[PDB]
């Protein structure tokens, strides 16, 4: 058994260190690594360590331990909640902007407490590790998990056992992806986290020598991705204490806050050397205490942080876009770019706000359905620079000609990429309405559902864009300044 | 805005 799960490992590293398969076989290999995978989990015991109980029992332990080094432990208690796992409930009023939570910095879990922990030697000998402090993390938190005198047991002992984080996907649950942008993420998500598995098995097993490394007598698949989805679903850039860079940290107490739509409150506080948060919004006692996690879109969200949000205000899809070589206008449109700061072809963003194209992508569009006159305007005389000024700006437009052109070449791009998908967005509400699904089989479909409702209304806005700027080309309109 | 804004699990690279 030892070294039949090498030789597996072995194998896992080699598939999971080839290139890319081509966009049309993803899939194939999607299913192959997960062949692999599975049987090394099989083979396996589950999780390395685990813990007695039910979790509410640990968050006690936990409130004494963040007290009794300095951390905020009033006005709030550690609930389970329905809707989003378990999270701070307000034990009284709380105004907003007041400040409500610090966690000073021997609390934390980072990168730099990594480097002098059991992981210390490890860390200096494998450059994966100096490289990735998201990788070093994860082991950190392994190695103290698996150490009975960590000073980080009562935070440890309240994480999670399990996450929503696609590496936790049936395959079943993946294959409503399919034919998705999000869907390859979900794949390189898969196929490093296996890559990096079974490269530090192998570095762990077979290097010199036994370390004090408790990973050595165990290190299992269900370790690894534990560790890797803890850190990716909680991690946070701080500070170093010294100011001069950025490092990665958990922070306890205060991650256990849930996600609502808002402005981020948090901050760290250098010369107390604490994490600090201000209440969001007014929090009436008994209410959950939320915080804003950030500007993420679902895909994020669903891949990284293992949850889909409903009204995400920074929903957004990729869209490709760029100058071919083949325009016989290529060195004018590219020249007028470069100019502007931007390049001859990029992946831009559609958002399910109004409007859904950003400054940079309305001046590119401009760009792209432009005559050869007004490239050179652009370009040639004491005005082209200021023309350039206003290239992503919807109050000031090339001609109302270049408007309807660049809306209909969006709401024509939409419109191609809405049938791109396997299913359409009528089909999916029906999957959703009609069907009781998993969780994780909602968060999938909900995730290639809000993928076409952002093409929909791209489509939506172009069609209106459109008709607006040529009743207004009709009508003859002057061009503003 | 904040110095230092904290983002809870802010999106990194795994390659
Ligand atoms: N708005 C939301 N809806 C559903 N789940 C959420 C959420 N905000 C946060 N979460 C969950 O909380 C995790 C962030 S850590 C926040 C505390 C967590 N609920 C816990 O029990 O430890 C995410 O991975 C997600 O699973």
């Amino acid at each position: 058994s030892p070294k039949e799960i090498l030789n597996l490992t072995s194998e896992l590293l080699q598939k999971c260190s080839s290139p890319a398969p081509g966009p049309g076989k993803e899939w194939e290999e999607y299913v192959q690594i997960r062949t692999l995978v599975e049987k090394i989990r099989k083979k396996q015991k589950g999780l390395s360590v685990t813990f007695d109980g039910k979790r509410e029992d640990y968050f006690p332990d936990l409130m004494k331990w963040a007290s009794e080094n300095g951390a905020s432990v009033e006005g709030f208690e550690m609930v389970n909640f329905k809707e989003e796992g378990f999270g701070l409930r307000a034990t009284r009023d709380i105004k907003a902007e007041e400040l409500f939570l610090w966690v000073p910095r021997k609390l934390l879990m980072t990168v730099e407490s990594a480097k002098n922990s059991v992981l210390g030697p490890l860390y200096s000998q494998d450059r994966i590790l100096q490289a990735m402090g998201n990788i070093a993390l994860a082991f950190h938190l392994l190695c103290e998990r698996a150490s009975p005198n960590s000073f980080w047991q009562p935070y440890i002992q309240t994480l999670p056992s399990e996450y929503d984080t696609p590496l936790y996907f049936e395959e079943d649950e993946v294959r409503y992806l399919q034919s998705t942008q999000a869907i390859h993420d979900v794949f390189s998500q898969y196929k490093n986290t296996a890559r990096q598995y079974a490269y530090f098995y192998k570095v762990i097993q077979t290097h010199p020598h036994a370390n004090k490394l408790p990973l050595k007598d165990s290190f299992t698949y269900e370790d690894y991705r534990w560790a890797v989805s803890s850190v990716m679903t909680r991690q946070n850039q701080i500070p170093t204490e010294d100011g001069s860079r950025v490092t990665l940290a958990l922070i306890p107490l205060w991650d256990m806050c849930n996600h609502t739509n808002g402005l981020i409150t948090t901050g760290y506080n250098l010369e107390d050397d604490r994490c600090e948060c201000v209440a969001l919004q007014d929090f009436r006692a008994g209410e959950q205490i939320y915080i804003f996690y950030g500007t993420r879109s679902n895909a994020e969200f669903v891949i990284h942080s293992g949850f889909f949000f409903d009204n995400n205000s920074h929903d957004r899809v990729k869209i490709k876009l760029g100058v071919s070589k083949s325009d016989r206008l290529y060195a004018m449109k590219a020249e007028v770019l470069a100019r502007a700061g931007i390049p001859t072809s990029s992946v831009f963003a559609l958002h399910f706000t109004e409007p859904p194209i950003s400054a940079q992508l309305l001046a590119f569009l401009r760009v792209f359905c432009m005559t050869e006159e007004e490239l050179k305007e652009h370009l040639l005389g004491d005005s082209a620079i200021d023309r350039i000024f206003t290239l992503g700006n919807s109050e000031f437009p090339v001609s109302w000609d270049n408007e309807v052109k660049l809306w209909t070449f969006l709401e024509d791009r939409a419109s191609l990429l809405l049938k791109t998908y396997k299913t359409t967005i009528e089909e999916d509400k029906s999957v959703l309405k009609n069907h009781d699904l998993s969780v994780r089989a909602k968060m999938a479909i909900k995730l290639r559902l809000g993928e076409k409702e952002i093409l929909e209304k791209a489509v939506k806005s172009a069609a209106v864009n459109r008709e607006y700027y040529r009743q207004q080309m009709e009508e003859k309109a002057p061009l503003p300044k | 805005t904040l110095k230092y804004p904290i983002e809870h699990g802010i999106v990194t690279n795994w390659d």
